[PDB]
């Protein structure tokens, strides 16, 4: 089983600013690509940003100017950096990932496939914009 | 952005029928190529979610097979042949295949 | 005649037609094989033109020694021997001391010789 | 007194083996690598003389066995290899009154190494099997087979075996040769005539026919182990085709090489097979029995069964026609029995080939368009005898499957190589004059 | 009362058809195990002897063709195949005003079987082909033939070989200056071994070839044939520089057990053209010559042209190099563009390419890995090899183009001055003989 | 003078130089080429040599024989024939019959041998 | 007066050399290539005869050496390659020395596109690591290895070497022969004696004894990087074999092809060894040093020392019986200091080896059933001489290798191959007469 | 006696045994190199017996010559060396002048032969 590793989360007061991380281990994870989305309190989720770590970057409507990423292949983690908070930005955060764990390596050119990864989700990190 | 709705905002049903769900989509989500990135999530109260189907109709390892969708264009719809206790939960619908990610508000299924 | 036409005529005809007989002794598998075919022939051709050179008959399809016969070898007349007999009867009789007979001609031939390079070491 | 001489040319010859070779007029057979053969060769016939033929322990059919197999393998070496043709192979059946053709599929490299393709192509029952739906291919397990190339052809070219400088070949011409023993009528040739080397099991295909009537030939008649050859006089014409309309697709298995697969059959599905009239082989098989009661006497009865039995190459009438190779079961033909229309010989296809008995270089035929349809001349018969008790006032015969020997013994029986021996000496009334 | 006589040795000899054998003082035709020969070639004169010498339908062009492939047939065969180079290639332009080099990242395989290993290398346009700023490329040979990579411990070097007869055959040498292809040669001599000849490679032109002693001479058939090419020897070679400023990189790649891969490496410093320099006046004085030549044998008052070739395959088309490695190609275009009625230099476009079918096969190229620094290919042009066209009924102007087709035609024009003949040193003459018994 | 220098020279003046002409007579891609242009070679010698000791020669370079010289041959006499004709035209003249002279020479041979042996026997 | 008088066939030699064929009587050193040798030994005695000999020069091991390399790659050739095994192994320590290593890998079966899991086990010094458990095997960086073709053996038949007509070879039948010199008593014979072609290092097995004491051969002792050779007057009884008796494992890693693996252990894993008895080996090399002093002076003192350093192959004795190729540390016997009941040598085992120290040449030696006995006696040594510049009276010597023709370089010393002048020409008093 | 039974015997004895030495004169890499042998081994034999049909002495062994003897070689005397020096020494002592001997006995052979035919013409 994909495992998902969830950092960088504390306390921000309003327009400050943090540092956010994540990680993963277990498998190869071939072709996978980091993703970054927030449940607001009481309403549903919503994009934050996008990394390709293994393999292009996406950016939300609101997180112009204000979050700059960056991604690792060594630990295969990825670094967010996210800047002039705003009340709204109070929201769990949830490491998503679109998993590709491969399977079987092809030891000859009759054999190639891939498990057909899956999407791992985050724990959460519930960042507080407030004192 | 591609906005999408879901229907019905709220349901709850007793164990023994089938049950269904749809998202619709501002416009049709297939791209250039032709494939589809439409995705079901399942989140149960208090843990993360979890995927159900992949591609509209495909299901993930680990996924009860009672579980099954289809759709095309913009109408897609899931549909569960036998709801279990431990299909309570919060139901969502979400599709990347454009870079601006939309989810929907999310949907309740109480089970007596 | 044609080549070896004279095999089971009488002494006559095969003594007066072994010209014809003497000119008539002479995908990379194929080219091995018969390369080698090619070197064994030649190789037999010398050995007999060795064996009768020797002799002193180089050159000669016909030569006279000076050695004398014995009945040993053969224990009858020599009219039926030539002209009543074949060379494969004659020579399937002579195979016993075929081999000898080697010798005798090979000690007379240099005796011969030595005595003729003393004559004329003399003159 | 007399004296000795010394002769040179004279006419000898005794038995010895020598490298022979051959001479001639896109084959498995090169007809360049042969010299030019002469156009008009010269045959000597002798006379006064006799000579003792030994066909059995002669060297030219060894020789012969020899340069066949190494010219088949030097034919094969250039053609393309087999090896990933070991794939599994899910297939199914093909939809005629027979099932034995097989509609299967499998996974496959294309000129790209990291691309693959996927194909199908037709496979015959008797070179399948079941790995565990799921088909492999026979020769998976024992070794990678060449498929001959197209160009390359199987006809059978004649081909004139010819002896090198001081050997000659003697030709033993006399009529109703018993096969060993003295020979009254001999001759002498530069080199041997046309010789056909056709391959083919129990029954001769394009022999040569005998000059009186039917012959007999055998090691030891009274001996079951060993063979015995027979030669009919006149020849039994024999129609053998494939009404299956084939169809090829090249495919192109590596960079530069492609593979030769059956595309499909187009109409009806019929079982390949062979005509013989049933009046002439009765004819010729009222000879042989005479000719066989010559040898086991009068007032005894013989019959003629099918293969005792073994495996398919053995027990069945295998030979090829314009690329494919066939293997027909001739249990029709010998089923009869002497006391004091036209036979069809149901015929089946097989594409993996392991000629000569050997293991390790299997061949995989390629299929041929259009329908074949060849006509060929039965002239002579490989029987066995069973074993008996006291003769039991009846005996039995089989066609037997023994190797290509006694198929090439049976056109080179009338030949055999001897080494000149033009030394000789001989007593004359002479003296060399010092 | 005359009686025949029998003598031996006499000196005949009859045209005959035989084979030879090497002889010389590693490269690609394995000279040492040529036997040596001896370091005074003796030659014998042959006065008041003549005799007819046909160049075209010699067999001596036959054996230097068959044995020079089977040389280079045979060096190869130990080199290592690059059956598995053909994949999947993802190219892109290199940043360099050509446009032309690529360069290629692919898969590849390594000491061990399991495993693969990400690589790239630089192929250039004439080497690879589109089967559908980055896009999916595919070698030119994959579809036709996997072929092997010359070893680089091996060289290219055109050493002289020398020819000799084998016993009982000799070789007459024709002297006569100003012989021409099919005629008697007043003065012939006879050689045991001849000159050493060059096995090069080029077309349309002769590099490091023999040169005429008295002036240009043409040889042909019959020139009002057009299906005969027309070849040129000039009596003053012209001298021609090619080289390529790149200093390409060598990226060594084991791409098996003990199989070494040598692909192209990133460029040092600046891409440029390969090019070739050939001086213009010297081009100008030889071209005047061969016209005169041309008028001398088409007649006077005839108006000669030059025109580049008349289209076809790269190989026939462009000017073949040996050296280096690498196989040059360069556009003689700027060349044979001038009309003839009645410091300066000049720069002929060349380009390159690895996969080469110089033999004009199907089914066996042969994969040329590139060298270190950069490449001086010094060299002067010594004979031409020319076609006409029919004209029509116009007669009074006739033009010129490059040939080529038949590599043949390269070593012919070094053998035009050798013939094999055998030896028949058996005679019979009258003589007032008689044996005594 | 060296190999073939008198090949324009006239017949008279050549055949002073006869031995040296006879003289002269005598991996794997090349290793076969040698072997099949040695053993041509080889052959070529041992037909030579055979022909000169069936003709009666048997290594004489310069020898007769005792047939006459058909004038249906050549109209020449042998004045402008030894004083300044060479061999190559020489040749030519006789390429029609050397085959028949051959064959003569042969017979004549064979005869003169049996001749010999049996007038040796008499006496 | 006197004349020139031409003489053929004379008893003239002179030195050359040529392509000598070979001959003898399942063994890669004899094949059809040998004709069959004469029983009889044609051996002729040359009285009043002496010819210079120069076994250092000669060119026979030249010669032999060429044929050798060509029958070992014509051996190895005719069968299946090596060449997929170049994968990654997965090893483990085993457990009832510490050095066989438990290796596991993946390797296809007898279907190109399938997997079959497979262990066997593979001495330390045929594999090196990539980290600690991932494994290589030896030489893949460099080629591909070939196996030893079961059908085929090692046995080192005997191997007669006979010149060609018009050559002849000269045996020095003088005793005491010191390799560079006169021989007055010499013998010519169109064969030579019985040549085994086993293959060692560093100590010569299965070879030829002196004559009546021990010999010292060198080109001149004067120096050190020329080996020297030592042969000895009797012989020494040597033995060895392994306890552990491998199982092997067919493993079919395509079509028609299969290696050959080491199974598990039966029993207890013990360190394979040899035995010498030490009274015969200390006397040997009593003798030794007695020879030695007669060149070296008398009052000195003469010590032997192990390999000083290089490859396995030059600095340990190789082996070859029952298909089994060992690597002895021989430091035990050359242990020893001269002044004015058995030993064990620890020894280990080896697949991949360099035979003729090629790159690029590696061959597979697959194992043998039940254990492995190989008795024999050692004949030779090939040492080498090192010291200062005479600063002591204390002179050391070590084992040499390397130079595999000093091997047979002991063998060939008694021949030496000449070319025959039959051509002669002498005074003499004769006229020719017209 | 046997091959080489008399090489060390007196040159004057060990004349006698040429008989002999005369008679002993006669996969696809092993077969190139038995054939090359081979060839090489007829080859030396062709040249020899072609030296010898050159000369005067073809097909024979001990045969003299009308070459006058000349001091410069040799001028020992004539009974040491038939009776005391062997014919490897000799042989040593005359390594240089092979050549020149050979070159005047095939000046005086075809002398000889120009002589010999131009008397029989006219005979
Ligand atoms: C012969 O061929 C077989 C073919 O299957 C090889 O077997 C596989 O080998 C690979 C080698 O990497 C194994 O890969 C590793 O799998 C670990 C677990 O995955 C399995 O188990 C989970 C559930 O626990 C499944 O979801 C999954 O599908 C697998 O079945 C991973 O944890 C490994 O990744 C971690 O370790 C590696 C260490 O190098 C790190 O690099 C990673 O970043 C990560 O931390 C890894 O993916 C695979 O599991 C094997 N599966 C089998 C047995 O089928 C053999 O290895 C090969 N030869 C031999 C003898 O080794
Ligand atoms: C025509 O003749 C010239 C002169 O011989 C040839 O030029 C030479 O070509 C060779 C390659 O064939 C060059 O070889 C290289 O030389 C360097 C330096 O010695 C060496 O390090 C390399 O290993 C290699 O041997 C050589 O330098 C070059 N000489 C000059 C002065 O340019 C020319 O190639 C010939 N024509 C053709 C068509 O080959
Ligand atoms: C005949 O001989 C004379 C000289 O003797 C010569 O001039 C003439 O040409 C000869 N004629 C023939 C036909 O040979
Ligand atoms: C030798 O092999 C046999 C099986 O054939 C086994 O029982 C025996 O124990 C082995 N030898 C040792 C010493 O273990």
């Amino acid at each position: 089983e994909v495992q998902v590793v969830e950092s960088g989360g504390g306390l921000v007061q309003p327009g400050g600013s943090l540092r956010l991380s994540c990680a993963a281990s277990g498998f190869t994870f071939s072709h996978v690509w980091m993703n970054w989305v927030r449940q607001a309190p009481g309403k549903g989720l919503e994009w934050v940003a996008r990394i390709k770590t293994k393999g292009g970057a996406h950016y939300a409507a609101s997180v112009k100017d204000r979050f700059s990423v960056s991604r690792d292949e060594a630990k295969n983690t990825a670094y967010l950096q996210m800047n002039s908070l705003k009340i709204e930005d109070t929201a769990v955060y949830h490491c998503k990932v679109d998993g590709s764990i491969v399977v079987d390596e092809g030891f000859d050119y009759y054999i190639d496939a891939i498990e057909k990864g899956f999407v791992v989700w985050g724990p959460g990190v519930q960042v507080t914009v407030s004192s | 952005d591609v906005v999408m709705t879901q229907s019905p905002l709220s349901l709850s049903i007793t164990p023994g029928q089938p049950a269904s769900i749809s998202c619709r989509s501002i416009q049709s989500l297939l791209d250039s190529n032709g494939k589809t990135f439409l995705s079901w999530y399942q989140q149960k109260p208090g843990r993360p979610p979890r995927r159900l189907i992949y591609e509209v109709s495909n299901r993930d390892s680990g996924v009860p097979d009672r579980i099954s969708g289809s759709g095309a264009g913009t109408d897609f719809t899931l549909k569960i042949s036998r709801v279990e206790a431990e299909d309570v939960g919060i139901y969502y619908c979400g599709q990347d295949s454009f870079f601006p990610f939309t989810f929907g508000p999310g949907t309740k299924l109480d089970i007596k | 005649l044609g080549f070896l036409g004279a095999a089971g005529s009488t002494m006559g005809a095969a003594s007066m037609t072994l010209t014809v007989q003497a000119r008539n002794l002479l995908l990379t598998v194929w080219g091995i094989k018969q390369l080698q075919a090619r070197v064994l022939a030649v190789e037999r051709y010398l050995r007999d033109q060795q064996l009768l050179g020797i002799w002193g008959c180089s050159g000669k399809l016909i030569c006279c020694t000076n050695v004398p016969w014995n009945s040993s070898w053969s224990n009858r007349n020599l009219s039926e021997i030539w002209d009543n007999m074949t060379w494969l009867q004659w020579d399937k009789e002579i195979s016993n001391y075929t081999q000898i007979i080697y010798g005798l001609l090979e000690e007379s031939q240099n005796q011969q010789e030595k005595n003729e390079q003393d004559l004329l070491a003399l003159d | 007194n007399l004296w000795v001489t010394v002769y040179y040319g004279v006419p000898v010859w005794k038995d010895a083996e020598t490298t022979l070779f051959c001479a001639s007029d896109h084959n498995v057979w090169a007809t360049h690598a042969c010299v030019p053969t002469d156009p008009n060769p010269q045959e000597i016939h002798l006379e006064n003389v006799t000579e003792e033929f030994n066909m059995w322990k002669n060297n030219m059919v060894e020789q012969m066995h020899t340069d066949i197999i190494s010219l088949w393998d030097q034919s094969l070496k250039p053609c393309v290899k087999l090896t990933p043709l070991c794939v599994t192979l899910q297939c199914t059946n093909v939809t005629d009154m027979r099932g034995e053709l097989k509609n299967c599929s499998f996974n496959m490299t294309t000129e790209l190494r990291d691309k693959k393709q996927k194909v199908y192509s037709l496979f015959y029952r008797l070179d399948v099997v079941q790995i565990n739906k799921e088909y492999r291919l026979i020769n998976c397990n024992t070794s990678a087979c060449t498929q001959a190339c197209p160009k390359v052809s199987f006809e059978p070219i004649p081909i004139h075996y010819c002896a090198p400088a001081g050997f000659a070949i003697l030709k033993c011409k006399d009529k109703k040769f018993n096969g060993t023993g003295p020979c009254p009528s001999v001759s002498t040739v530069q080199c041997t005539h046309g010789i056909k080397p056709v391959v083919s099991t129990q029954l001769l295909l394009n022999g040569s026919l005998a000059e009186e009537e039917v012959m007999i030939r055998s090691e030891n008649i009274t001996n079951n182990a060993k063979n015995i050859l027979v030669q009919f006089n006149t020849p039994v014409q024999i129609n053998c085709t494939r009404p299956n309309n084939n169809t090829r697709k090249s495919i192109r298995i590596g960079p530069g090489q492609a593979f030769y697969a059956t595309g499909d059959i187009i109409g009806d599905i019929r079982q390949a097979h062979c005509n013989v009239s049933k009046a002439t082989w009765n004819e010729t098989l009222g000879k042989v029995v005479k000719q066989l009661r010559k040898h086991f006497g009068n007032n005894t009865i013989i019959r003629f069964a099918n293969s005792s039995g073994g495996d398919l190459e053995v027990t069945t009438h295998s030979f090829n026609c314009g690329g494919e190779f066939f293997y027909c079961n001739t249990s029709g033909l010998f089923n009869s029995t002497w006391i004091s229309d036209s036979i069809t010989l149901p015929c089946r296809i097989k594409q993996i080939i392991n000629m000569w008995q050997r293991i390790g270089q299997c061949m995989y035929a390629p299929p041929i368009q259009g329908v074949i349809r060849c006509v060929s001349n039965i002239t002579g018969l490989i029987l066995t005898r069973d074993g008996g008790s006291t003769n039991s006032t009846t005996e039995t015969f089989r066609p037997g499957g023994g190797d290509m020997r006694d198929n090439w013994r049976s056109e080179l029986y009338k030949y055999k190589v001897v080494k000149i021996e033009p030394l000789g000496v001989a007593p004359t009334r002479c003296k060399r004059r010092v």
